[PDB]
């Protein structure tokens, strides 16, 4: 590519959001257990969120 | 040194003036006289007379600063009748820098040793009241 | 304790004193240097030999075998300065004041 | 721009949970230490502020030339 | 720091020197072997802090 | 009168002036070993008997 | 000076520095000391000009003296407690005397008086190694025998040196003087935060020794002495300028330099023991030593001082000095804050 | 005598001289003018319009609407039973010890 | 936070592999796209804060100041190229490099959760500023101001640092979340009266207070264009938010330890408004009126009540905003006549119209015209001095007389009148220089159509 | 602090204990952090000796970049086990001392009592 140095940036911006993502995974120890948001899974799901 | 501090905070503030004033002057002529000592060995005079008017001049200067602190501070503790109070330590501090400035033959020193050292003086009141730890003791 | 102790901790003392007052010479603080050794030999050899340490009565050779080494390297600093400067003067070394 | 680019409140909701119980333990962790420092300290019989002593395996214990020993 | 280095290496460079009451050559006692062995069975494993008291 | 005069003087210049002549008066030493020896020694009596350090 | 006997020489500085660190032995702490001594005595007379000799002389009067302390305490101890085991010491005097005996070694106030002198009257490598490694055996014999050392000496003592050093600095032109200044400076920190955790002494010199090694490196890299002939450096290589820039922000504690961890650290334990007023005032003062740093930071990095026309003689010819670890040490000075826990390694 | 070697003050260059059609970004014409056309486009094309609209269609900024939506649901329903439409205490005196005097 | 944090370091590399003259289009491009991209902060809760991680977060009042702080980076790219026209390419892209630097820094600071973090990053900030400042500045006393701005900012700081650590052992914590939950009031003796002092005095120098503000007419005037910017516009607003951060464990010992200073900045927004009066230079006008500004905002911090807040965070916002224009302005005269007495270069309206119209928005919305965001945050905080007590406004009201008279002396001096004969350099305006002026009028604008996502966290 | 438990077994970088413990992955941040640092120290030194910066000796900067990972992992490793004695220590002597360590008696909220400041 001869505009590389366009393409450094927003792929910088990709890689924080999956980390962000990654990390929100990571902090997911009262998934569905919380007082307020507590409730059955509905079926063909796991995970309230991700 | 460790006598000379106790001697001077065992007598109640607003109680004794003289015994406090001894007491203060006396501190004062020690530090007057570690001074002078350090001066005259750093510094070595042109002749024994020199070097004997410098200790005295020193010793005086401080050993009066001290006398007109603890007099200045126990007479306002005892007019005001507050004697756990900073504001009686801070006017013998600002009465010590007048005294300082006396000395030196200069206002504005004066002036900044008025501040600087009633500031300090209150300091030092507001920890004696509080307790605060200069040289603490290890614990954790 | 003992008094023979009191005399040399006093003997100590007043070389130490000396060494910390020079008058004019550099050799005049080397030989109160080389004294107050002398009172440490003879501190520790009273105290050895009175306790019956017996495996410590080989530290007066090494302490007089080690400070004597320094006493060469200070001589040899003497000499070094009386060759620069004539004399053995401590008022000449103020070269680095400035 | 809720669904696309925006978090929903039960995930921040249930983040912010899992946060404040990680940091409470922490604290509480570091009180604790603290604690523990101060008496190991004061007392000395823990594991920590341990200053060494003359080890024993060096006293001889053969019989000397003198029997008044 | 203080690197024990001889506890490391299992060599004995300064520990028959460091006590009174340590093997001495000729099994020639010291005025003070009894007191010391005392105070060494003493102090052994217990720290600095309990061994002052 | 208060900015450009007095506000000026009062914290940042004075201190400034303190620690300018505190630092003229350390750095004045005439570099000689016989001063600074007597003064190790007046530390040391200083520290045995006024301050009581080997208590 | 034949390169095999400067060669036995530094080998025989660190095997006393060496003997000092490994021996259980008081005598051998003393053994190592003289050693250490005679050994470096002829690196500081590598020149052989009557400042050298100066020097010299007064190193050898200071640590001669200092050396029959540490003898006497050793002798006062084996009378009050019949063993010589490096450990806590059996009376107030032996420690008192030792004290002042490793004081007067590391040239903490007001036994300071010879360590500025000294360092200008060396070369610039040897005062790198006076200040650098003839640091190591004091601190580790004070690590050794912290139960006996009165807490009002050490402190006295620590803030006399903090103050003592940023006021003696204020005045100095002179590299040499600044970098003894400093040094005083920074072991009045290390002896403060040493009674209540010595973890905290470790890391502190490691950090001075990392950044020293660094200051004195770029400075033998750029035969460079004085304040002057410093700043002359813009118009020879820039990035020595900005070397130096980063790394005299990192030597005043600036965050977010590596030199922040230290006094952070020092503070945060101090605090513990509930003493506010000390870190406080050893902050304010530590400002003093900033100043100076920031001073040498004008002069060099952030203005351009006039240079003279043979420059450019020196423009067309490239550097071949071995700058040895100049890299390493100027990463390991500034960038170092992130890896901040790794300070558990040295408990 | 004469002082050091040193360079007199460079005139001031004009932009417009050389080029009457510079927007001041650059000297060279054809970077000067992509550079206007980058602030331009991205600067008021992209984040100001976009942001406006953005920031004109936000979910519900700090629950306001939803605020509003439930006190009408409060309000038509302690308005038809009686009851007072707020009390003085926030909890329950029931379930609250005060301290004894 | 870290999908702000990756592009801003990602930016170094941008400026240190690009050419030799598309540094500036390259670093201004992406620049603008994160400033786009600033935007999702905005999904704020009614109730809860927006939460990332252990070590981030950002409520309803660091949202506004990143959003400022993202936007502002690429004006002070535009406006900084002018005058770093014949400078070496690799100080060019030192420059560059300091400016994203810095912009990382305040990223992190108004994000940090924990306290430490958010002292670290505050102190961090200095470096690159200092070294603009001291570098890039034009004049010879930018070291004095360089020397003034590092001690003031350390000298008050470092007893924060030691407070900071004091509450970290005594509560065990200094995440604010945790402390929200965790806090115990503060009794009235002198080791808390200490402990207050500690915690202020930082913010109170950053802010400044009256007294302590004699760092701030040396590092805003000698410094550049874009280091004048980042100082009025952010720096300054790093102790509104210590301030707001940090009040929340001084209670409730702050209602009679805030006296001194509420009189201290009551009376000094007075002192700096009738200094502003009679003032010669430009630049020192405008850092003065950032001053008394900046004094509003102690006040309405310090009687601490929800009004006063909301008034606090749209006035820091809106005089962010104003106080940058009026040093691009200003820079542009500058640039145009070469000195910064305000009484060389007269009547202007003559020669540059649309700039003489960027001239009177920018005085218009210093003097808090209405319905400006600047109005909003003045009438609110007005309000709730009010209800602190009443002399109060008479204290606003002749305030606000005296900034509407320094304001348009501003304006009928330099532009309006009979212009000077001799000076003859007077260009055309650039497209460059109305872009920039636009760039800080059209959100100033615009942010009077939606004022509630300036109004902070309890809104 | 700790010299009586690094007393028994002196100069040992990590004792037999420190294997029970998880080591540090190849992809922890502090050690890329490491390697970070040491390709800064390859550019210094590249920058140092008029080299083209990131160009010149591929090998020396790799060998910089290296020489860091390597050195920084032991150095977690050692940190890591450091901290776990720590909390190890910490735990037995809490455990070991259950009179100097008693249970707080919590309460709920109806039952204490906060003085109110009211703010106007
Ligand atoms: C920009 C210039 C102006 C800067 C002003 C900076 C702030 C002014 C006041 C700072 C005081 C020092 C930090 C105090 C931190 C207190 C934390 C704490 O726990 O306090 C309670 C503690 C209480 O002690 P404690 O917490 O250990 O004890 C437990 C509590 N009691 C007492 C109940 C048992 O306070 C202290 O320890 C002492 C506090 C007062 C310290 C006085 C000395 C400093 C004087 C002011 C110096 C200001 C800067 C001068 C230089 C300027 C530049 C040249
Ligand atoms: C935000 C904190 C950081 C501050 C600095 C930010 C810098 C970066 C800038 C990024 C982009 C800008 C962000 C802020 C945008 C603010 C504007 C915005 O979005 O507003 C939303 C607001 C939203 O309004 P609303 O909330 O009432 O809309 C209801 C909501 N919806 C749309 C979902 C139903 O937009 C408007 O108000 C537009 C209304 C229509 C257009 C205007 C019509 C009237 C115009 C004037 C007519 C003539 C009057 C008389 C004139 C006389 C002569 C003077
Ligand atoms: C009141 C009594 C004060 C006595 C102490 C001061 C004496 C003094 O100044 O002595 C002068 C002496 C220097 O003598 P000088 O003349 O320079 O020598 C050349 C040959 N005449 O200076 C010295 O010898 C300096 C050291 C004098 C002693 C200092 C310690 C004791 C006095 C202070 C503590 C009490
Ligand atoms: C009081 C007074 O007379 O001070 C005069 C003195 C100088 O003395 P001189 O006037 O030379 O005789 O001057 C001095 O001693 C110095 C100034 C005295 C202290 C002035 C304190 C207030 C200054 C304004 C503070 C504003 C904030
Ligand atoms: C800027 C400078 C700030 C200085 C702040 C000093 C804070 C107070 C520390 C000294 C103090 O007053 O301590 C109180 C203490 C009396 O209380 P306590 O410790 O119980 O003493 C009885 C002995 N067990 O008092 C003592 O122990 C003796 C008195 C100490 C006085 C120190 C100051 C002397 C004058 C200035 C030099
Ligand atoms: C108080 C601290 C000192 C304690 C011991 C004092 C011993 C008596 C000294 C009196 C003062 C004599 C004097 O002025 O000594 C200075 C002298 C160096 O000066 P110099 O060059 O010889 O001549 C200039 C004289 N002003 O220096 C000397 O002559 C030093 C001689 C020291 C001799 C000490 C003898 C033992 C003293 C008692 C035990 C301690
Ligand atoms: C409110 C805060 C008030 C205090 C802020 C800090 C001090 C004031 C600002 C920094 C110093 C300003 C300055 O430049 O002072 C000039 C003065 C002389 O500078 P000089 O070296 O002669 O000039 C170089 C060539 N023109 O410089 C000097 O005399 C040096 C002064 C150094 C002071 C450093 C800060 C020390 C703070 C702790 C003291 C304990
Ligand atoms: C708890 C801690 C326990 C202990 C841990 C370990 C501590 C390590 C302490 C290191 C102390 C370094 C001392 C100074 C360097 C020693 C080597 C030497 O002699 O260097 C000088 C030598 C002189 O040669 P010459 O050619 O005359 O130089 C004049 C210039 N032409 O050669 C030169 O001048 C050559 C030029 C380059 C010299 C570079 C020297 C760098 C040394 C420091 C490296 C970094 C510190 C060590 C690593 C971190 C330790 C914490
Ligand atoms: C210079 C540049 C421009 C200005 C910049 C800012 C400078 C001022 C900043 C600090 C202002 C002073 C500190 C805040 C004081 C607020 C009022 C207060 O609480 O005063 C203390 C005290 C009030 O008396 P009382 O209530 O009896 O105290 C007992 C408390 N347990 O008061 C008294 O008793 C009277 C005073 C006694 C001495 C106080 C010394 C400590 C405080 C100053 C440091
Ligand atoms: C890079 C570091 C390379 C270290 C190689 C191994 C050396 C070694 O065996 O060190 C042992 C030492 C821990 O031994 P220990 O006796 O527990 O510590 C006493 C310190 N007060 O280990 C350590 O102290 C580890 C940390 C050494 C750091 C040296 C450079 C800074």
């Amino acid at each position: 590519r001869d505009h590389w140095i366009h393409v450094l940036v927003p792929v910088g911006f990709v890689f924080g959001y999956y980390l962000d993502r990654k990390n929100d995974e990571k902090l997911a120890a009262f998934r569905n257990k919380s007082l307020l948001y507590k409730r059955e899974l509905k079926p063909q799901e796991e995970v309230t969120w991700k | 040194a460790k006598t000379l501090l106790h001697q001077y905070w065992d007598i109640p503030e607003g109680t004794e003036c003289h015994r406090k004033t001894y007491a203060a002057t006396s501190i004062g002529g020690a530090s007057g006289l570690v001074v002078s000592a350090y001066s005259v060995a750093l510094k070595t005079p042109t002749s024994f007379l020199e070097g004997v008017a410098r200790t005295g001049r020193y010793t005086f200067t401080a050993a009066a600063i001290g006398a007109i602190f603890g007099l200045t501070s126990c007479i306002s503790a005892q007019v005001r009748e507050k004697p756990d109070d900073p504001l009686n330590y801070l006017i013998g501090g600002c009465a010590g820098g007048l005294t300082l400035g006396a000395r030196t033959r200069s206002y504005g020193i004066g002036a900044a040793a008025c501040a600087y050292m009633g500031l300090t003086a209150a300091l030092v009141k507001m920890g004696q009241l509080e307790g605060w730890k200069v040289f603490a003791e290890p614990k954790v | 304790m003992s008094l023979v102790y009191m005399n040399i901790m006093m003997a100590f003392t007043v070389s130490l004193t000396g060494l910390l007052m020079y008058r004019s010479h550099l050799m005049s603080s080397l030989l109160c240097l080389e004294g107050m050794m002398l009172s440490l030999f003879i501190l520790a050899t009273l105290m050895i030999l009175n306790s019956h340490f017996t495996l410590a009565s080989m530290m007066p050779i090494i302490l007089l075998v080690f400070a004597a080494c320094e006493a060469a390297l200070g001589l040899s600093l003497l000499v070094m300065v009386s060759n620069t400067y004539g004399t053995d003067y401590v008022q000449n070394l103020n070269l680095l004041q400035c | 721009i809720a669904r696309t680019f925006f978090d929903a409140p039960e995930k921040n909701y249930e983040r912010t949970m899992a946060i404040l119980q990680i940091e409470s333990e922490k604290a509480e962790l570091r009180l604790k230490e603290l604690e523990v420092r101060r008496l190991m300290r004061a007392k000395g019989d823990g594991p920590w502020f341990q200053y060494p002593t003359i080890d024993k395996a060096l006293i001889d214990h053969s019989p000397k030339a003198t029997p008044d020993n | 720091p203080f690197f024990d280095v001889q506890k490391k290496l299992g060599v004995d460079l300064d520990h028959w020197m460091t006590i009174q009451s340590a093997e001495q050559p000729h099994r020639i006692p010291a005025r003070c072997h009894a007191f010391e062995k005392e105070w060494i069975e003493c102090a052994h494993g217990i720290g600095s802090i309990r061994a002052e008291k | 009168l208060l900015d450009l005069i007095w506000l000026e003087t009062i914290l940042p210049k004075t201190i400034s002036l303190a620690q300018m002549k505190m630092s003229t008066t350390i750095t004045s030493q005439k570099g000689l070993i016989k001063l600074y020896f007597l003064s190790f020694l007046i530390t040391i009596l200083i520290s045995t008997t006024l301050l009581n350090f080997h208590e | 000076m034949n390169p095999i006997i400067l060669i036995i020489i530094l080998m025989t500085v660190m095997l006393g520095t060496i003997i000092v660190m490994i021996s259980t032995h008081w005598l051998l702490i003393w053994i190592g000391f003289e050693m250490n001594m005679l050994a470096i005595i002829p690196i500081m007379m590598k020149k052989h000009n009557p400042r050298a000799t100066e020097a010299s002389t007064k190193y050898f009067l200071t640590q001669s003296t200092a050396s029959m302390l540490l003898m006497m305490a050793i002798i006062i101890n084996l009378m009050f407690s019949g063993q010589w085991t490096v450990m806590k010491l059996f009376n107030p005097m032996a420690s008192m005397l030792m004290t002042m005996a490793l004081a007067m070694k590391l040239g903490m106030a007001p036994f300071h008086f010879w360590v500025p002198e000294v360092t200008q009257g060396i070369p610039l490598s040897s005062g790198l190694i006076l200040l650098t490694w003839q640091k190591l055996a004091p601190m580790s014999v004070l690590y050794q025998i912290l139960p006996s050392i009165n807490l009002d000496l050490i402190l006295t003592l620590s803030i006399l040196s903090i103050t003592i050093g940023g006021w003696g600095g204020l005045n100095q032109t002179q590299l040499r003087k600044i970098m003894a200044y400093s040094s005083i400076a920074h072991m009045g920190w290390m002896t403060a935060v040493l009674l209540y955790n010595p973890t905290m002494t470790l890391l502190n010199l490691i950090i001075y020794i990392i950044m020293t090694s660094t200051m004195f490196t770029l400075f033998m890299a750029n035969s460079t002495t004085t304040t002057l002939s410093l700043s002359h450096t813009w118009n020879k290589a820039p990035i020595m300028t900005i070397l130096v820039l980063i790394t005299l922000l990192s030597m005043g504690g600036l965050p977010p330099l590596s030199g922040f961890m230290p006094k952070w650290m020092i503070i945060q334990e101090m605090t513990k023991n509930d003493s506010i007023i000390l870190p406080t005032l050893m902050a304010i003062t530590a400002l003093l030593n900033l100043y100076f740093y920031m001073r040498l930071t004008y002069s060099t990095a952030l203005t351009m001082f006039p240079s003279t026309n043979n420059m450019k003689m020196k423009w067309q010819f490239p550097t071949t000095k071995r700058m040895t670890l100049l890299p390493t040490m100027t990463v390991l000075s500034t960038m170092l804050l992130p890896l901040t826990p790794i300070l558990s390694i040295l408990e | 005598t004469l002082r050091w070697q040193e360079d007199p003050e460079p005139e001031d260059e004009n932009l417009y001289e050389k080029n009457p059609d510079s927007h001041g970004y650059d000297k060279d014409p054809a970077v000067d003018v992509w550079n206007m056309r980058v602030v331009f486009f991205f600067g008021f094309s992209i984040v100001l319009v976009l942001g406006s609209t953005f920031v004109a269609y936000l979910p519900d900024y700090r629950m306001q609407e939803w605020a509003r939506r439930e006190a009408e649901r409060l309000v038509k329903y302690r308005e038809a039973h009686g009851l007072p439409l707020m009390e003085s205490n926030c909890f329950d005196p029931s379930k609250i010890q005060l301290p004894e005097d | 936070m870290l999908k702000y944090i990756i592009p801003t370091m990602m930016l170094m590399p941008l400026t240190w592999l690009s050419k030799n003259s598309m540094i500036w289009i390259n670093t201004t491009l992406h620049s603008l796209l994160i400033s786009l991209t600033s935007l999702l902060l905005l999904n704020q809760f009614g109730d809860n804060s927006l939460n990332f991680s252990l070590t981030f977060f950002s409520d309803s009042l660091s949202t506004p100041l990143l959003i400022l702080t993202m936007w502002l980076l690429p004006l002070m790219l535009m406006a900084s190229q002018h005058h770093l026209s014949k400078e070496n390419l690799a100080r060019k892209k030192l420059f560059i490099s300091m400016l994203i630097l810095l912009q990382l820094f305040l990223i992190m600071t108004f994000t940090a959760t924990e306290l430490i973090f958010f002292y670290i990053m505050f102190e961090a900030t200095l470096v690159p500023t200092l070294i603009i400042i001291t570098r890039w500045g034009n004049q010879t006393e930018r070291l004095n101001a360089g020397l003034y701005f590092l001690f003031y900012t350390l000298a008050g700081s470092l007893p924060l640092l030691v407070a900071l650590i004091y509450i970290q052992n005594t509560m065990g914590s200094l995440n604010f979340l945790i402390l929200q939950y965790w806090v115990q009031p503060m009794p009235n003796s002198w080791s808390n009266t200490f402990m207050w002092l500690a915690c202020m005095m930082a913010f109170m120098v950053k802010m400044p207070l009256y007294g302590l503000h004699l760092w701030l007419p040396k590092a805003h005037v000698e410094a550049p264009i874009a280091g004048s910017m980042v100082l009025a516009a952010i720096l300054l607003k790093l102790g509104g938010y210590g301030m707001m951060r940090i009040t929340l464990l001084l209670n409730p010992i702050t209602d009679f330890m805030a006296y001194p200073f509420i009189m201290l900045s009551l009376w000094g927004m007075i002192m700096t408004s009738s200094i502003c009066l009679r003032q010669t230079d430009l630049k020192s006008l405008i850092a003065y009126s950032s001053v008394s500004h900046m004094a509003l905002v102690i006040v309405a911090i310090l009687i601490q009540t929800p009004w006063s807040y909301m008034g606090a965070t749209a006035l820091m916002i809106a005089h962010g905003l104003t106080s940058s224009m009026l040093f691009c302005l200003a820079n542009s005269n500058y640039e145009r006549v070469h000195s910064r007495t305000m009484i060389l270069a007269r009547g202007l309206q003559t020669l540059l119209p649309l700039m003489a119209a960027w001239w009177l928005l920018a005085s218009l919305t210093n003097l808090a015209l209405p319905p400006s965001i600047n109005l909003i945050g003045e009438l609110f905080v007005v309000m709730s001095t009010f209800s602190w007590s009443n002399i109060t406004i008479i204290l606003m009201g002749l305030n606000m007389v005296i900034t509407a008279l320094y304001s348009l002396y501003m304006l009928i001096t330099t532009q309006r009148g009979k212009h000077t004969h001799h000076i003859n350099n007077i260009l055309p305006s650039f497209t460059r220089e109305n872009a920039l002026m636009s760039l800080h009028m059209l959100p100033l604008l615009l942010l009077s159509l939606n004022p509630k996502i300036i109004l902070g966290p309890l809104y | 602090m700790m010299t009586g438990r690094q007393a028994r077994a002196p100069l040992q970088f990590l004792p037999d204990e420190a294997r029970s413990l998880p080591p540090p992955k190849l992809t922890d941040p502090r050690l890329a952090y490491i390697g970070f640092l040491g390709y800064c120290s390859g550019l210094i030194d590249n920058a140092i000796r008029r080299r083209p910066v990131l160009s010149a000796g591929l090998h020396r900067q790799f060998l910089y970049i290296t020489s860091f990972v390597f050195v920084g992992y032991y150095l977690l490793k050692r940190q890591d086990y450091m901290y776990a004695v720590r909390d190890h220590d910490m735990f037995s002597y809490i455990k070991s001392h259950p009179e100097d360590f008693p249970e707080k008696d919590k309460k709920t909220y109806r039952e204490v009592f906060e003085e109110f400041h009211p703010v106007r």
